[PDB]
């Protein structure tokens, strides 16, 4: 249930408040519109391999 | 690292090596911010004068990644010990910024009940470097990078001969041999989730490299998150 399904669809922190399924972002990504995806705000974000 | 590969261009970009006062690297780092490299304490004592580099994969050519930093400020857990190699974690701070490029980018600190939970309950986790490639082979001319199994608590804390504290952690092989070994001390232990890659480790000892019923013990982040972000404010 919740987070314990598939990370509650969160693309990376999950957190359950009341019932439900909040997801979060590291530093340097921002929560998309949809409460769940993680967008970078800038180049070279975390934890991503560099193809550039 | 005994075994595994060879870091891929972009592959292990997170990668630091610390550099002694003749250019040779004694330890690796973790790349957390444009200012912070993650370390073990115990590396602090194996030189008096040290640099960092970044954005290398051979120490044989000039790749025309690579950049050398100072540090301005050496952060040692204050609870460490060489007894017991409890508390074994520091925090560099660099005297001029990190330009990030290929081959040069942070790792991503995770947030410790979801990385508990989620990120050291996935079957492996990755752990890279220049180190020993054998026992007692010679350093790495290439940067490494290996995938180590989680390994059961219970079951580590039985073959090991050395205490396993609250601050630990156990991955490898029990007879494969694949292990990180000596020089990669101090370097990263990542775990991927959705291709994001989290710090969930770093490399801290082991009874050899890669023998029989032996794991590698790893720093667990996921205890001095509070610590770290402590440290990197200040
Ligand atoms: C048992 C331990 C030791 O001396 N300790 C002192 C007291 O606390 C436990 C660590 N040893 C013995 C030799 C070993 N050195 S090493 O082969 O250079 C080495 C160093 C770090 C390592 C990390 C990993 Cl994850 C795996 C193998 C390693 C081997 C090492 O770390
Ligand atoms: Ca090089």
């Amino acid at each position: 249930k919740l987070c314990s399904l598939d990370n509650g669809d969160c693309d990376q922190f999950c957190h359950e408040e009341q019932n439900s399924v909040v997801c979060s972002c590291a530093r340097g990504y921002t929560l998309a519109d949809n409460g769940k995806a993680c967008i970078p705000t800038g180049p070279y974000p975390c934890g991503k391999q560099t193809l550039e | 690292i005994v075994g595994g590969q060879e870091c891929k261009d972009g592959e292990c970009p997170w990668q630091a090596l610390l550099i002694n006062e003749e250019n040779e690297g004694f330890c690796g780092g973790t790349i957390l911010s444009e200012f912070y490299i993650l370390t073990a304490a115990h590396c602090l004592y194996q030189a008096k004068r040290f640099k960092v580099r970044v954005g290398d994969r051979n120490t044989e050519q000039e790749e025309g990644g690579e950049a050398v930093h100072e540090v301005e400020v050496v952060i040692k857990h204050n609870r460490f010990t060489k007894e017991t190699y409890d508390f074994d974690i520091a925090v560099l701070r660099l005297k001029t910024p990190i330009t990030f490029r290929m081959n040069v980018a942070p790792a991503c600190l995770p947030e410790r009940d979801w990385a508990e939970s989620t990120l050291m309950t996935q079957k492996t986790g990755i752990v890279s470097g220049f180190g020993r490639t054998h026992e007692k082979g010679r350093q790495s001319t290439r940067l490494k990078m290996l995938e180590v199994p989680y390994v059961d608590r219970n079951s580590c804390k039985l073959s090991s001969s050395f205490i396993i504290t609250q601050n630990m952690f156990c991955a490898g092989y029990d007879t494969k041999q694949e292990d990180a070994c000596q020089g990669d001390s101090g370097g990263p232990h990542v775990t991927r989730f959705k291709d994001t890659y989290f710090v969930t480790g770093i490399v801290s000892w082991g009874e050899g490299c890669a023998r029989k019923g032996k794991y590698g013990i790893y720093t667990k982040v996921t205890a001095f998150l509070k610590w770290i972000d402590r440290s990197m404010k200040t």
